[PDB]
């Protein structure tokens, strides 16, 4: 393996993969534990990098290249009576496993082998490792399902403690299983999230969340609003959007799966505005979150200013993403506008119409329509014509830094002292970031919402609401980091505080 | 468990790798669960809620049956298993029929009519749980007891041990009920000859060798359709006759040649089915067919081979040009052309190059567009390109050898240009003659792709002399292969899928060890000095330099020595790879057979007569990012820029030997998903093979004759859409044509040649003999059209009129009863009247709903396999899928005896050769009476409910008339002040405008559609009122037996029973009113009476086992109390074969098959594995490297 299971079993332990008691593969896997206290050696000995690792990776891997002035060569004399000691047939392969926490613990001399290997990668379903594969499956531990179906003996389905685990999914208590139904001495893997499966409108959705069962109500066949609340913090919706969720959808089923984990290319991006926030050198740090219309941020990112301030011990205030559509519509006849902060925090949401909702509201009218049914009848260029329409009030308000232009709006809420340290902005679109000021982090949110399916829901919707969704899509590709809602709540949490 | 390093001393067998099992094939339970289980109801008055207690020795052996018989059961049913019918396949059981919700819905129907077929779609779940029920019972929990401690009467049933889990059965009741005409009846059965009750050991089988016990037969406490499953999976497995250590050969073809593997040799205690080779070849067929995406998964498994063998290492030094010929100034034209052509030596595809040879090519090779001029002498780079580029890799120049014609007439037209225009008179491109000539097209066209799949050649690899062309000719002699052919020994004695009669693969060239010059380089050598003279003639033709011919000449034995010094390495150490590539699973196609000028390779589609046929091999452009695309620039870097294992020799190598099992779980992986992938489809389009329907037509030939006797016609495109292309499948001659002059033997020598009784008119009057033939015999008659057909017959009884027939359809089921084409069994034939009307749209949903419901085992390559392919399959129509060869031209042949092989003959509907043995014991499960319970027709009635049981079918009265219901009888009138409904009486024609004078009427209902509510309302009315009876012949119901201690919980009003859509499931529940209580006799009496309006047609409750289970205080034994039947209670013994027999009546009498007859039998002997067998584990054995890669030998042995 990349990592040894022998020195390291905690972290196989975390993927429902229990090392096998104590043959030739139980001597073998003693046997390539023993290489990786030779190389973790010899890329010490020059730091950190093990020198000629061709050489090396036509050892382990192939049973090839005995060697025998030298201190060059020494750490290839010194391996070469270490792995034609033990004698093999073939080579050790290697054992990447596609895991963002199993990538990112190889060591690094591992990672100087994979150049040169052709190493055996094994694909993760969502996680959780998966079970083939003659490595996986005869080094440790084929484990047994035990749903509701197979009750509930071990030696009805002949089972054997040293041979196969076994993974709860009954929804009974962990401790009475092992109890009464004769499985003391079988060991059991522990998963401390949840992976459910949704009904949609299009099909079968299987979403997961990092709670356990316990720790969230829903089971089995609880509607999509019951609890929705925990699901927007912690869910991850693994489909191609549109995915199809609706506030009508129910749960099929429920089994515990892996915790997922965050996201290391999207954890230092957010991780730039928590060290910002936290320094006295930056005055006026900004995170800025893009999403689609319908990914139910603003109430999201209203609470997650309720758990940054709570750590920061700072006031953060966010800017609720519409702010500059519903008070250009109060004034847009106005020639000396008040930016102050107090004054644009209550105003919108919601009862005062933005004034994109404004001019869209008149422009779907123009190519008459009012109906969401009517909008499915519009097909693509007939539509697309119509957003090319719609992008023109757009950069009106993006081109010049006049007294009501977006550039202006953004800046003196910003600036002026009445405004909290901190400022969250959103963004709709792509291309405001010449106008929202001034920030090195820029994420982009995707959460547990097919958003198109929540336009129709929104329950004012209409067609201006999903008109303009369609024409932010358009407008907000993913050339930025998706963020995950969930992992800026576990990013508060890492982050060391005073 | 030994310790390093210098080779001590081991007296054991030196295991160094472990292999896993070729199949996870059986679930291994220990306890078995039937399919049928008793259910007891309990009458809740004369019952005593304790639990009965025996002995205590006698408590574990009668214990759970006197517990469940005990004294006061009403009614005991025998009913559908709900512990292995479980609400995890989607069946449910509460109201007594298997009821699945979205599996077969009708359309075009109110939102309440889809409930009617859900018992339809419920016996194809239970049928399917059956069919994939893989069980391999292992002796459980198996106590023994003491002779001492149980009284005589168990004494005499128990076999000498016994399962905890003893189950149920009535012949234990015999001297433990409390109850005295039940004890009367089973000891009175029991004492019979023909039956003799066992619980236990019956029969012990040691083993040959080891003389321990492997395989016994326990008389359990089970139904005799899931013992007759339990039993075929073990007659399969035990007498399959190869052991754990078959898996050795599956080793001996993954690894390298002549390779040894030792031990453990642990004998037959270790069994192990073999891996099945006629249903992973006929799989890999559909796998191919809708998954195209199938040859990224066999290229990649090859790929991971070769790059893992350390074969070919790229070298950072290039050597494409001698010591100062570089630098020199007439060369300067010669080294732009090298340098354009060569490319940098990417370890990837070279690693590709080498796999493609021995994949299977599905998607159809196509060249990289090489544009080059053809116009200095110093352009033999592309020609020199294009030899090394065959010699390599002959088998993908074939593939691709049409547009190096499209390169190389180029060449031609401008170096020999009039040896160019005489070759191209004769053809660029030719097909082959039927008789084995060579056909010349005499055209002159630019070769494409598209062209490979259908009959014609590139004309360049004719290798036929042209009179007058004989330089063309003698240069096309270069591009002939240097190899051999060898046989897949490895494969087939290890059984893997070929689609072949002889697996012959092509290895480009030979092992060539102990050679002091070598026949592969000499070879090269006579190549180049054919190549000198033609650039020798091409340069003094065109009067060039002197020194630009040297230094070309200097580079062309330039590539002497290079090739030289590689060839040592290729002949030694790539000629054991491709052998050994060779004998792997996924192979399985034939790549090249020697001649280019003569080789295709071997179109199979899957064809099939209710749509498309879709082809394996195939151009479609669908590239896996790059796979399509063959780059020639690959020879250049093997030739110069890449060091091997053996020109290394001065460096110690150690040539590489790779392990088996990467390449062969890897195999599995890829071979168990699609084994299991087209199961779904496999299954609906086993119901529905027969389901296609024809347009036929019935005349009728004389007097006092019914709709369907007579001469059966139809038309000739009903017959050609239909019949004709179902008997190129069945590999028959064509139906004679009949001509007028035709004797009726000439009809009987065609119906008993072509196995259906179709005959094709021709022209002619049909004389009276064939007439009466085509009468008695019901032989279908195809007519072009149907243009005065009396005039076409012989009407001598002057009888047959054109306007007299009865236009009906005609299932192909009907006419067809063949074993593995189309399923004509008595079971399947009852469910396509059950069904509703079908289409291709509503197969597609019921396959979806099947492939929800199994949740097979996957594995960490299966899903990311699975995933691969990965979406679509629902492209190809399934109906009766074959597996066909076709011809270049596009016409599906038939199937021939001595090409195509043993497999592809009746594609046995993609499915296992076990599978089809548990469906036909599957089959017996459907049809059985006892689970019938889908009750059609009702009646309604006003009699009283004084005597209730739910056998009681109330007869009509002598009186009452006979009419048949239509909407022209009602209608509403003008009666007394008030506009009232009239009933017409049909008979007497009078009107009866109020439902208390209407006559005595039985009225039958066979329609209900479009019936108005107050006409409804006046039918029951008319009941209430006049004492009609109404008999409805739509409504489907369930019933439930309640017990008078219960009392009725819900009811059935009369709006739902008339008012109500065709495909509506009702729930009558019925009282057994045998346990009442009577009344004190100095009681005063009740004021009302108990009346009941529905009553059944059929006879409720056929799964009654037992009924009223007490005894009567006045009466020996009770009204109507039934005993159980004396089959249920027979174990009888298990038969030789593997059926289960009941016992013998006689002496000299084998005993009557449980699967004959259709009574229940719950006690069986189950043949199962004790401890000593360990079905599918992981078995050890010593892996032995050969010693040089030099002395390993391919050919010939």
């Amino acid at each position: 393996f990349a990592i040894d299971p022998l020195k390291h079993s905690k972290l196989y332990e975390e993927y429902g993969l229990y090392l096998r008691p104590h043959a030739p593969t139980i001597r073998s896997i003693k046997y390539a534990s023993l290489i990786h206290s030779m190389l973790a050696e010899h890329a010490a000995r020059h730091n950190g990098t093990l020198i000629n690792p061709r050489m090396y990776a036509d050892m382990i891997t192939l049973g090839n290249t005995k060697v025998t002035a030298i201190v060059t060569y020494k750490a290839l004399t010194e391996m070469s009576t270490l792995i034609e000691s033990f004698r093999l047939p073939s080579g050790l392969t290697l054992i990447i496993f596609d895991d963002e926490k199993y990538q990112s613990l190889i060591p690094n001399y591992i990672n100087q082998l994979i150049a040169y290997t052709q190493p055996h990668i094994i694909p993760t379903w969502q996680g959780i490792a998966d079970f083939s594969d003659t490595y996986l499956r005869s080094y440790f531990k084929r484990p047994f399902e035990l749903t509701a179906s197979n009750l509930a003996a071990p030696q009805k389905h002949n089972l054997s403690p040293m041979t196969r685990s076994i993974f709860n999914n009954t929804g009974r208590e962990d401790a009475v299983i092992r109890k009464l139904y004769g499985y003391g001495e079988y060991v059991f893997i522990k998963y401390e999230g949840c992976l459910i499966t949704w009904t949609g409108i299009y099909g079968e959705v299987t979403m997961m969340v990092n709670l356990s069962k316990r720790d969230l109500g829903l089971d089995v066949g609880d509607d999509y609003l019951k609890e929705y609340k925990k699901l927007l913090f912690y869910g991850v919706i693994t489909d191609a959007i549109p995915s199809g969720i609706s506030t009508r959808s129910t749960i099929m089923k429920i089994s515990p799966h892996k915790m997922m984990n965050p996201s290391g290319g999207a954890l230092a991006v957010l991780s730039k505005f928590l060290e910002a926030v936290v320094s006295t050198n930056v005055i006026n740090a900004t995170l800025v979150v893009y999403a689609e219309k319908g990914a139910g941020k603003t109430s999201f990112l209203s609470t997650y200013a309720e758990q940054l301030s709570l750590a920061s011990g700072q006031v953060v205030g966010h800017l609720s993403s519409d702010a500059y559509g519903r008070w250009l519509a109060k004034t847009k006849d106005i020639e000396e506008p008040s930016f102050a902060y107090d004054y644009v925090l209550s105003l919108d949401t919601d009862d005062n119409e933005s004034y994109y909702e404004q001019k869209a509201s008149e422009l779907l009218m123009s190519h008459g329509i009012s109906e969401v049914a009517q909008y499915e009848l519009l097909s693509v260029r007939k539509k697309i014509k119509m957003m090319d329409e719609m992008n023109e009030v757009l950069i009106a308000q993006l081109e010049n830094a006049d007294t009501h232009s977006e550039r202006n709006f953004y800046y003196m809420v910003s600036t002026g002292k009445t405004t909290p340290r901190i400022l969250i902005v959103e963004g709709h679109f792509n291309a405001q970031d010449a106008t929202i000021a001034r920030t090195d982090t820029t994420v982009l949110l995707r959460t547990i919402n097919d958003t198109t399916q929540a336009m129709r829901d929104r329950q004012r919707g209409g067609v201006v609401q999903l008109f303009l969704r369609d024409t932010y899509y358009r407008l907000l590709p993913a050339l930025h980091t998706t963020v995950y809602p969930f992992e800026m709540l576990e990013s508060i949490k890492r982050w060391k505080w005073v | 468990a030994l310790h390093p390093m210098t080779k001590v001393i081991f007296n054991g067998l030196d295991v160094n790798t472990e292999v896993q099992p070729l199949s996870d094939d059986f679930k291994q339970i220990s306890d078995p669960k039937g399919y049928l289980t008793y259910s007891v109801k309990y009458e809740d008055q004369f019952t005593k809620k304790d639990k009965l207690r025996a002995s205590e020795a006698d408590d574990r052996i009668v214990g759970p049956t006197v517990n469940l018989f005990k004294y006061g059961a009403a009614v005991v049913n025998i009913d559908l298993n709900r512990d292995f019918f479980d609400t995890a396949t989607g069946i449910d059981l509460t109201k007594g029929i298997p009821l699945v919700q979205d599996l077969l819905v009708p359309i075009g129907v109110t939102a309440g009519a889809e409930q009617s077929a859900e018992y339809v779609s419920g016996l194809l779940m239970v049928l399917f749980k059956v069919m994939t029920d893989n069980r391999l019972v292992i002796v459980g929990e198996t106590t023994t007891p003491m002779s001492n401690t149980l009284s005589t009467v168990v004494n005499n049933v128990l076999r000498t041990t016994y399962h905890n889990n003893v189950g149920v059965n009535p012949a234990l009741l015999r001297d433990f009920t409390q109850v005295n005409w039940l004890n009367r009846d089973i000891t009175n059965m029991l004492q019979q000859a023909g039956t003799k009750y066992g619980l236990g050991l019956t029969e012990t089988r040691l083993d040959y060798v080891r003389l321990v016990k492997t395989i016994v037969g326990h008389a359990l406490n089970i139904d005799h359709f899931a013992a007759s499953v339990l039993n075929i999976n073990l007659r399969a497995l035990m007498e399959a006759n190869v052991t754990a250590d078959d898996r050795i050969k599956a080793l001996q073809a993954h690894s390298m040649i002549s390779t040894q593997f030792h031990g453990p040799n642990q004998g037959a205690l270790r069994p192990e089915l073999a891996f099945d080779h006629d249903h992973i070849i006929r799989c890999l067929m559909l796998a191919a067919a809708n998954y195209p995406r199938l040859e990224g998964i066999i290229v990649q498994i090859n790929t991971g081979y070769v790059a893992s063998a350390n074969v070919i290492r790229p070298v950072s030094e290039k050597r494409y040009f001698p010591e100062n010929l570089e630098q020199n100034q007439s060369a300067a034209r010669l080294v732009s052309a090298v340098k354009a052509r060569a490319s940098e030596a990417d370890i990837s595809s070279i690693h590709l190059a080498i796999a493609r040879e021995v994949s299977p090519m599905f998607n159809v090779h196509e060249l990289k567009k090489i544009a080059e001029s053809f116009e200095d002498p110093s352009s033999i780079v592309v020609v020199l390109e294009f030899i090394l580029f065959a010699l390599f890799f002959p088998t993908e120049f074939n593939r691709i050898k049409g547009d190096i014609q499209n390169v190389l007439l180029l060449f031609f037209s401008r170096w020999y240009p009039v040896e160019y225009g005489i070759f191209i008179q004769r053809g660029a491109t030719y097909t082959i003659n039927a008789a084995g000539e060579f056909e010349f097209s005499g055209r002159n066209e630019k070769w494409d792709q598209s062209l490979y799949l259908s009959e014609h050649f590139p004309a360049l690899f004719s290798d036929v002399p042209l009179a007058g062309a004989n330089t063309i000719i003698a240069i096309m002699r270069l591009f002939t292969p240097q190899g051999f052919l060898r046989t897949d020994d490895l494969a087939i004695a290890a059984n893997f899928p070929r689609a072949s009669r002889n697996p012959q693969t092509y290895i480009p060239y030979t092992n060539q060890r102990g050679t002091v010059t070598n026949e592969f380089a000499s070879r090269f050598r006579t190549i180049v000095a054919t190549l000198a003279n033609v650039v020798n003639e091409r340069a003094v033709q065109d009067d060039m330099q002197k020194a630009t011919r040297s230094c070309t000449k200097q580079w062309l034995r330039h590539l002497e020595t290079q090739f030289d010094n590689i060839a040592v390495a290729h002949t030694d150490h790539l000629s054991v790879v491709y052998a050994t590539m060779s004998n792997f699973m996924l192979n399985f196609t034939n790549n090249f057979s020697g001649n280019h000028a003569t080789f295709k390779p071997d179109q199979y589609v899957i064809t099939s007569p209710e749509g498309s046929y879709k082809p394996i091999i195939e151009r479609q452009g669908e590239t896996v990012d790059g796979l399509t695309i063959i780059d020639t620039s690959i020879v250049w870097p093997i030739l110069c820029q890449c060091t091997y294992p053996l020109v290394r020799q001065s460096i110690m190598e150690e040539i590489v030997y790779p392990d088996p099992s990467t390449t062969l779980s890897q195999s599995l992986s890829v071979a168990q998903v699609l084994s299991k992938l087209t199961l779904p489809d496999a299954f609906i389009n086993m119901i529905l093979s027969g389901g296609d329907s024809v347009v036929m037509r019935t005349y009728q030939t004389e007097a006092d004759d019914d709709l369907d006797e007579g001469i059966r016609m139809t038309t000739y495109d009903q017959y050609l859409s239909h019949i004709r292309e179902r008997l190129h499948i069945t590999n028959v001659p064509d139906p004679i044509y009949i001509t007028g002059a035709s004797t009726p033997d000439q009809i009987a020598a065609s119906v008993q040649a072509t196995h259906v009784a179709v005959v094709l008119y021709q022209s002619g009057v049909i004389n009276g003999s064939a007439s009466t033939y085509l009468r008695e015999n019901e032989v279908l008659v195809v007519m072009p059209d149907y243009y005065d057909v009396v005039s076409r017959f012989a009407n001598a009884n002057l009888q047959m009129n054109n306007n007299r027939y009865h236009e009906s359809v005609l299932e192909i089921a009907d006419i067809f009863d063949q074993a593995d084409f189309i399923q004509t069994s008595d079971a399947v034939r009852q469910l396509r009247a059950l069904m509703p009307t079908l289409s291709t749209s509503q197969i597609r949903h019921a396959i979806e709903r099947i492939a929800q419901i199994t949740d097979v085992d996957s594995t960490d390559y299966g899903k990311l396999t699975l995933r691969f392919l990965g979406t679509l399959t629902r492209s190809l129509k399934m109906q009766n899928a074959q597996i066909r060869r076709i011809r270049p031209d596009g016409t599906v042949l038939r199937y021939d005896d001595q090409i195509d092989i043993e497999a592809f003959r009746w594609s046995r509907y993609f499915l296992d050769e076990l599978r089809l043995r548990r469906l036909s014991v599957g089959l017996r499960l459907i049809t059985n009476p006892r689970i019938a319970r889908r009750f059609d027709g009702v009646r309604i009635m006003y009699l009283t409910d004084d005597d209730p049981d739910p056998d009681f079918v109330p007869d009509v009265p002598e009186g009452y008339v006979a009419v048949q219901y239509a909407h022209r009888l009602f209608s509403s009138s003008l009666a007394n002040k008030r506009n009232r409904v009239t009933y017409t009486h049909p008979p007497t024609g009078m009107a009866y405008p109020s439902p208390t004078g209407r006559p005595h009427v039985h009225m039958t209902i066979n329609e209900r559609a479009g019936m108005s509510k107050l006409v409804a309302d006046n039918i029951i009315a008319s009941v209430i009122k006049s004492n009609w009876v109404v008999d409805i012949h739509d409504i489907e119901y369930t019933a439930e037996v309640m017990t008078p201690s219960e009392g009725y919980t819900q009811h059935v009003d009369a709006e739902s029973i008339m008012t109500a859509p065709k495909g509506k499931l009702f729930h009558l529940q019925f009282m057994d009113g045998l346990l009442r209580p009577e009344p004190s006799a100095f009681d005063p009496p009740a004021s009302g009476e108990d009346m009941r309006l529905i009553y059944p047609l059929q006879p409720i409750s056929v799964a009654r086992s037992m009924r009223a289970i007490v005894n009567h205080n006045e009466v020996d034994r009770p009204r109507g109390a039934v005993a159980p039947s004396s089959y249920e209670m027979d174990t009888g013994t298990l038969s030789r074969n593997g059926d289960l027999l009941y016992s013998p009546v006689a002496n000299g009498q084998v005993g009557i098959p449980k699967l004959e007859v259709d009574h229940i039998s719950f006690s069986n002997v189950v043949s199962m594995m004790t401890a000593n067998i360990r079905t599918g584990d992981d078995m050890a054995v010593e892996r032995v490297n050969p010693d040089d890669v030099r002395a390993i030998n391919i050919r010939n042995a």
